[PDB]
């Protein structure tokens, strides 16, 4: 509103309120944070303040120096240099984050203490614009509208709404048509043609008569050749991650042989769980209907993958016969057919038959009578 | 003369951009200078920090889940087979200078970012600023939330390690293919066949790094921009009314308050991020399918979800030979909890009947129903997040082993009662304290 | 409710027979 | 500036000419496409665009039915279904092209047929902003400035100077320290201690007397890619890639032994070419400093890394003796030790001596006397 | 009925966020119609279009150099060496339904 | 492949004084390395396009 005259003269303490006139805000409080200059303390608040953005300084050249000449190089446990490993983390963060935090307290410090202490109060214009905005973009978008004539011309609205549909599902489909894969579609060759992967395993015979050993890992599994198991290889009281290994599959001196060893560990539904109870504890063991006579005499054996979620439950009480699943906390009666007793656990585990062949090590006398792993929509 | 030199850039400037009226106005701004008012400026931090190095890790991290035979310098992890995943992983803490504390950092800033939005929605929940006309503002928060939600839950997963394979295969593939009709096939869709697959990791690498996080930075340069464009608001008190904003100008103790903040924010996070060890990898080795570590260890951000795994019962349905197993309910319930969340002011506004413009915080005690609600979910919450760590718990009165599922279990329906009675007896007894 | 699959007998089993092998893999 | 009660009785056409007036834009032209109604080529023009439009919905509709119904899969050389698959790709684009671009031109005709023709003409207002905005903004950042007390506080404001730049400095290096690599640190083993990646190759001799072989590469992944080769193997004017093969290496029927033979082919350095020249041309033959005894008769052997980018350069001229880079050029004469005769190679490809053992295979007689592939600042 | 949903919801908007002055500045904005102008417009699309296919690019890519053997539907390249970035790629074009298509009109793009 | 090892590592490493050190950084090792497509991957999906997105 003033002309160029009058602000020529206008101070700058003026100029501003005239600006904050202009957006609304007004400075109704502001004062100096020393009234009289050259007291003692504001010297003394004007070193604390250096003193903070001084240390920011140093700990930041001590990050350069750190990071440059320290020995940084991991360590193995117990040696003469592990004590200094172990410290070179910590001393990165040590010297980066304080570097900028004491920055930080040091400008927020000069901010409570010099920064002089204001109040402003701004007028809001929250709600509905002053009726002069709103008629002008309501008429402006009802003219285009109106004036373009589409609302009166109903073919090419028609072939508009149709030709953008019809082209937004083609493309929609065909863009996350790549993504949908059938999840029935017989892939995995069996003893009778060709299945599902759920519905097959390690464990699955490809023909007819397919010898599969109980086989255990020397090693890491996959990585390490695997050995047969005999009957009596387990006192009665153990328990061993057994695998599905066929006798053409090597022992993993060969790239085919060790390809074919990685499948059998990384199998999701491979590892068996082997358990053998004592003699003296066979008259409070329960059969499953159609797993009677899976058991080869003190000789039980039970898949490893939880029938809840899918985790591979490892820990096994001897002494009350409970199968533990670390991940949710389920136990499973081994002596009633590893019936999940208390948890989230559902459903009992798949129990694999078992028997010896000519050899006498333990074999797997045949596939499973129910899909293992964690339950599915199509699942029984 | 610097003086000289700044006249001749903002002619500069301003003879080509014009941006004077503009600049004044955005350093007339005037913000509340509450203490509640800085846990979204926390948030919006601890994601910048992410950003910057998040950048960092991608220098060094390979996504692919081929098998390679370990050769680093860790002497424990000589010779084992492993993914690229878990190997460049070990690289970045071992043999990469500073790798270890950039992702001890990186790791750091994921929880204070998590701990930020939970405790900023609190006070948005508390004091009631999801009314009109700041309704949109709460369902884009919301789902910044649930976004942020599986952006945690995916990087954490992809070191591939045995506690973080063991989450995607309790939660990302038997939840998955446990829901009904169409549940094999979303798991077919997202691991690209069975578990583990050769898909998993560079599926979530691409997803983790640059189209979660761009859905989330263009949500909260939406919501900055609501905040910015809504004049946020302010508690009532001295001068305080319903048309007006009281606080500070932008220019100069805004800028520098909330710059500074910034630091402290970056020297809290540098310094427990050297200081204080997370996710240790190396210790537990590469996950593999045949072996199994103790827990599914999540954050605890994604840690409420398992709790209500382990006390949820076991119920499962079996219709027409068919199958629904107890993971069902896990995943019903987060899209309850989900749903309930983005469309809580709509609901409020039902049966309240108040659909006016607000721009004066409510008190938290003004509001007993409210309050107590509010408590009673964050008791729920505290109780689901512990409800995971019953391992420990149960060696701890060593009266029955199962016994610690049944507290939880009882304790689900008991406590955020007696949350919910403290919380609706506190509000109103602070009401008449000063009246 | 209670899987259908899964109930309980009392039938005692019989040990099983020596694994022979098919040829021809 | 009109009231609420002048903006009531306002038509749509002033309310758009206010709007545009508060706005700084005047529209001096406006007018409908189709002034006289009920005519023949209106309705005519009508149907052209919808036909577009229709046009683009078939298509896409097209396209929803290409990408479900179409064979897609890809069928092998020879096969029935070869044509079929062949036409998958080149029908989805043909679809989903046609689909969004019929939508595209009928928009398109629309326009420029019904919506009304104008012509707008905005102030454009640039320039210098009014001297009410410039005045009131550098007031506020001036008082902003010279209010905080920061200018008579040069303690504070060096250390805020020193603490920032220190703490940047500190965390640049960091940030980049990881990536920084010792171009010249001794990690491969060599007969005379350990030496830089640059210096060395896969025929660098790993101890005295070792024994390189020139192997070629059978062609096929695996069961002995990399075999021995003897002089008769190979006839006058003919030349063959060879590879350093050492007995310890092996077959690769071995994991460990095809990770051997793994970085021999992806050796850099690593690719020899022998050429057999011709017993007539022998004359010709103008030999190198300190590598007149590095051929085995009218055999020799020349690197496949091009001295200028690392190319390999295998097109071998057997009559004008001519080695050829397909990248840039690089002509090297093959008589005059591989010396640059075109392009912008400068420097003759390095030259491998030759032998045979007892058994009559060719082998390595020694390393080579100049580094291998392009130059660099610390070469030679 | 859509012509009360249109102030409904105009008025909506209005009453929370009140854009009604920025917006008639933004559809009141004049730029000329001169074809040489359009040239920016081609850039700008075409680096959209690179963004929606290159997101599904991502989807099926697998970043890596190390070498693994080819055991997909492609003849030619049966048993070849080869890194996970070529293994992966083959797939996108040749495992996947219309990944040739992405593929080819991301590199038009 | 080819067209990386020449432009990206010989002119790279052709470089006077600080050559070879800018491919030993970029490249994590001598030609081809494991690292360099996994680095191209995240800096043409995330980083550049990145900075594209924001000066356009
Ligand atoms: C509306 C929802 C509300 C609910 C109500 C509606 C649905 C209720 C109505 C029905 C319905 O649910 O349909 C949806 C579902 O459909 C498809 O499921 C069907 C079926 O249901 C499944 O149970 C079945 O299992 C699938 O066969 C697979 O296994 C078969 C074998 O299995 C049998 O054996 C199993 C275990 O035992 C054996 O185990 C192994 C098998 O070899 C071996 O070890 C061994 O042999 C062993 O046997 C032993 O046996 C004896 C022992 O005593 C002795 O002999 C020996 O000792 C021996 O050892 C049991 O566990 C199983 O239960 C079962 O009994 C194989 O034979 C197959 O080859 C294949 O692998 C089968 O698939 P198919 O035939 O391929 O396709 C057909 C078609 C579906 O028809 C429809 O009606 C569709 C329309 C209705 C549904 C909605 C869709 C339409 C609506 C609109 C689209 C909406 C706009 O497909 C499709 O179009 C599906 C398309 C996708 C869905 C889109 C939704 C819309 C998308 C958007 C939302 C799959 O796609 C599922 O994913 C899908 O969910
Ligand atoms: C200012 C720029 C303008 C230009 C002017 C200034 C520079 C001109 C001044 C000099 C300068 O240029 O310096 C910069 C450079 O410095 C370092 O280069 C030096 C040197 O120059 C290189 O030539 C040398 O090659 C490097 O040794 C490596 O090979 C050695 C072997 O090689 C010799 O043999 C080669 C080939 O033959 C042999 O081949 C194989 C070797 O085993 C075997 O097959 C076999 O043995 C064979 O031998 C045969 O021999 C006989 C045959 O007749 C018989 O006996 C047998 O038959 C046998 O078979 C030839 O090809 C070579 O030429 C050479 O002769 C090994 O011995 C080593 O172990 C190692 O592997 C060596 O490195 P060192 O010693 O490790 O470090 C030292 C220190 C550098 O000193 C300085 O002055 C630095 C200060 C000045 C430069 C600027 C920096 C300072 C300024 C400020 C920082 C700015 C603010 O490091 C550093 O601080 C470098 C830090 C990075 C740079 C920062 C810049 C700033 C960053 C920001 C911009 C490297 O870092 C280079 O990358 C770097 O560029
Ligand atoms: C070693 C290694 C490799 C480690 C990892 C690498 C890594 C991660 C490194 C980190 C590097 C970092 C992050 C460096 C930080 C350095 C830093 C910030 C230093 C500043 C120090 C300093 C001199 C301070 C004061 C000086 C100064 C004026 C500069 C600060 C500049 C800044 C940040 C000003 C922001 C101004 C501004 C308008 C923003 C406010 C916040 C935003 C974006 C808006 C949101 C917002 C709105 C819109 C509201 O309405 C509102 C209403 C009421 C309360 C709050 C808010 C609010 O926050
Ligand atoms: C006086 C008068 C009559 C007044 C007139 C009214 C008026 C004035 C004006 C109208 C305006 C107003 C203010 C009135 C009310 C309007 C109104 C009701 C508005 C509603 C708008 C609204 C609700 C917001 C929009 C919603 C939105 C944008 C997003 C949708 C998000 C919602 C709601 C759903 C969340 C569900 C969800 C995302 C769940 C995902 C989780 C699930 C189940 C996925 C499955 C699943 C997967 C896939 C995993 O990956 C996984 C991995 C690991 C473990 C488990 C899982 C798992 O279970
Ligand atoms: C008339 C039939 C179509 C209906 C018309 C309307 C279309 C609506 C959407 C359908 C479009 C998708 C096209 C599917 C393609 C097709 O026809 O494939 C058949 C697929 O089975 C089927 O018929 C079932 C039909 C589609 C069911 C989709 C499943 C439901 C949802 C839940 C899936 C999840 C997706 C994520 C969103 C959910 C999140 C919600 C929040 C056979 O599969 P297959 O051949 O084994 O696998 C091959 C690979 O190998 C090869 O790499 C390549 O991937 C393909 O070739 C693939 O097919
Ligand atoms: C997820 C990342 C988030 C970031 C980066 C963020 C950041 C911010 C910032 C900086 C503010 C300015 C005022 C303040 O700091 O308090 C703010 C305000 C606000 N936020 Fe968030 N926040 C996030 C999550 C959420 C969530 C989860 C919700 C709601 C469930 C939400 C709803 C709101 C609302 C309604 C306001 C305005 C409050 C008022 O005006 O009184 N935001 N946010
Ligand atoms: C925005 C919210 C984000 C959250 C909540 C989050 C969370 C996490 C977490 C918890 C980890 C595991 C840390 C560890 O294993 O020690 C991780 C890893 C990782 N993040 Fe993020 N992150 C976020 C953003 C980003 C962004 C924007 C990038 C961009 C590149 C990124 C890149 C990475 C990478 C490459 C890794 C793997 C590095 C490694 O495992 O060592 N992150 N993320
Ligand atoms: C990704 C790259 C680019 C994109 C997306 C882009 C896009 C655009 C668009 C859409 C416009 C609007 C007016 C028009 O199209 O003429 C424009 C104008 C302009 N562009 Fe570009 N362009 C790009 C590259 C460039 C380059 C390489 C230059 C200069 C070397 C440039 C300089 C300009 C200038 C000066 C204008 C304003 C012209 C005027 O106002 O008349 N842009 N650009
Ligand atoms: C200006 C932006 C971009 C340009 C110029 C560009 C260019 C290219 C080109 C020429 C290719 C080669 C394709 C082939 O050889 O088949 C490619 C591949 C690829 N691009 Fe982009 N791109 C851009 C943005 C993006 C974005 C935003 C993404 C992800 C969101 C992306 C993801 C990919 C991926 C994963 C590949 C490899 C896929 C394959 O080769 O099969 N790109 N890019
Ligand atoms: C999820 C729902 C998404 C809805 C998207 C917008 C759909 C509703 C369009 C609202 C137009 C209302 C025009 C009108 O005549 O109503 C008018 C309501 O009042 C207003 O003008 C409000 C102005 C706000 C409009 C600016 C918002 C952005 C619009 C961009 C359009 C491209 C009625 O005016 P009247 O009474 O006839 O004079
Ligand atoms: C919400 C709670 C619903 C409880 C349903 C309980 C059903 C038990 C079935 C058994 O089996
Ligand atoms: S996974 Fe075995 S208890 Fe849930
Ligand atoms: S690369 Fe051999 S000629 Fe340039």
């Amino acid at each position: 509103q003033p002309t160029d005259a009058e602000l020529a003269e206008m101070s700058r303490e003026e100029l501003v309120k005239l600006g904050g006139k202009i957006d609304g805000v007004e400075t109704i409080f502001k004062e100096p944070r020393w009234p009289v200059p050259g007291t003692k303390a504001e010297k003394r608040t004007e070193r604390l303040v250096a003193y903070w953005l001084m240390l920011g300084g140093l700990s930041g050249l001590a990050l350069l120096l750190v990071f440059l000449f320290w020995p940084w190089e991991y360590q193995p446990f117990g040696s003469e240099g592990e004590f200094l490993y172990s410290l070179a983390t910590p001393l990165y963060g040590l010297t980066f984050g304080l570097s900028i935090l004491s920055i930080g307290i040091g400008a927020v410090l000069f901010q409570k203490k010099f920064i002089p202490e204001e109040i402003s109060v701004q007028d809001r214009h929250d709600g509905r614009s002053p009726e002069v905005h709103r008629k002008t973009v309501a008429a402006n978008l009802t003219d285009a509208l109106e004036g373009s004539t589409l609302k009166r011309r109903k073919v090419i609205g028609l072939s508009l709404g149709i030709g953008l549909g019809a082209f937004g599902a083609g493309t929609l489909v065909a863009f996350i048509g790549g993504l949908i894969k059938n999840p029935w579609k017989p892939v995995v060759p069996t003893a009778e043609g060709k299945k599902a992967v759920l519905w097959t395993s390690g464990w699955t015979p490809r023909f007819k008569g397919e010898t599969i050993y109980l086989a255990r890992a020397t090693g890491r599994p996959g990585e390490s050749p695997f050995v047969k198991m005999r009957p009596e290889d387990i006192d009665a009281g153990g328990m061993e991650t057994v695998f599905p290994w066929r006798e053409s599959d090597g022992d993993g001196t060969t790239v085919e042989s060790e390809h074919k060893l990685t499948e059998i560990a990384m199998g999701v539904r491979n590892p068996v769980m082997l358990i053998r109870i004592k003699p003296a504890d066979m008259h409070r063991v329960i059969k499953r209907k159609g797993q009677e006579s899976f058991n080869f005499g003190e000789l039980f054996a039970y898949t490893k993958v939880c029938s809840h979620l899918g985790c591979p439950s490892s820990l096994y009480e001897q002494q009350t016969y409970r199968i533990l699943c670390p991940c949710h906390q389920s136990q499973f009666d081994a002596l009633e057919f590893a019936k999940p007793i208390f948890g989230p656990a559902a459903r009992a585990l798949a129990q694999l038959p078992i028997t010896i062949d000519e050899d006498g090590y333990l074999v797997a006398n045949g596939d499973f009578v129910e899909p293992v792993g964690p339950a599915f929509w199509e699942r029984k | 003369d610097f003086a000289k030199l700044a006249a001749a850039q903002g002619d500069a400037i301003d003879s080509r951009y014009h941006p004077s009226a503009a600049v004044r106005r955005q350093l007339n701004k005037v913000f509340p200078t509450h203490w509640s008012f800085l846990l979204g400026e926390i948030a919006l931090y601890s994601f910048i920090i992410l950003l910057l190095t998040g950048v960092w890790l991608t220098l060094f991290f390979d996504p692919s889940m081929a098998h390679v035979t370990y050769d680093g310098v860790y002497q424990p992890l000589r010779g084992v087979q492993m993914s690229r995943a878990y190997e460049t992983a070990l690289d970045i803490s071992f043999e990469v200078r500073g790798g270890l504390f950039v992702r001890q950092v990186h790791h750091w800033a994921a929880l204070m970012f998590a701990a930020s939005i939970m405790v900023h929605l609190a006070r948005i929940f508390f004091t009631g600023a999801f009314r009109r006309p700041r309704e949109a503002n709460w369902v884009i928060g919301s789902l910044l939330l649930i976004l942020a939600m599986f952006e945690g839950f995916f990087g954490y997963s992809l070191p591939d390690d045995l506690l973080s394979g063991t989450g995607i295969r309790a939660a990302l593939s038997g939840i998955t293919m446990g829901i009904p009709v169409i549940g094999t096939w979303m798991h077919w869709a997202l691991f690209g066949g069975d578990f583990p697959g050769e898909i998993l990791i560079p599926r979530l690498y691409a997803l983790h790094i640059l189209l979660i996080p761009g859905i989330i930075l263009a949500l909260i340069g939406a919501h900055l921009a609501l905040v910015w464009f809504q004049k946020h608001t302010q508690f009532p008190g001295p001068g305080r009314t319903e048309t007006n904003v009281v606080g500070v100008r932008v220019m100069p103790v805004f800028a520098v308050k909330s710059g500074a903040f910034f630091a402290m924010i970056t020297g809290v996070l540098g310094l427990m991020g050297g200081l204080l060890t997370i996710n240790p990898i190396w210790n537990l080795g590469p996950y593999k399918p045949s072996q199994v570590s103790a827990g599914s260890q999540p954050d605890f951000y994604m840690m409420w979800t398992d709790g209500l795994i382990r006390l949820w019962p076991a119920w499962e349905f079996y219709p027409f030979g068919h199958t629904i197993p107890q993971g069902v309910w896990v995943a019903v319930g987060m899209g309850l909890v989900f749903a309930l969340l983005i469309a809580y002011p709509f609901i409020e506004k039902k049966v309240t009947g108040d659909d006016a413009h607000h721009n004066l915080l409510q008190r938290p005690r003004d509001v007993p129903v409210r309050t107590a609600i509010g408590s009673m979910a964050i008791a729920l919450y505290l109780l689901l997040t512990f409800a995971c760590m019953n391992d420990i718990i149960a060696l701890k009165f060593h009266i029955s082993l199962n016994a610690t599922t049944w507290i939880g279990r009882i304790g689900m329906v008991v406590l955020p009662a007696i949350v919910y009675f403290v919380a609706y007896r506190w509000a109103i007894s602070l009401q008449r304290s000063d009246r | 409710c209670s899987p259908p699959g899964e109930t309980a007998s009392s039938e005692p089993g019989t040990t099983p027979a020596i694994w022979t092998g098919s040829p021809s893999p």
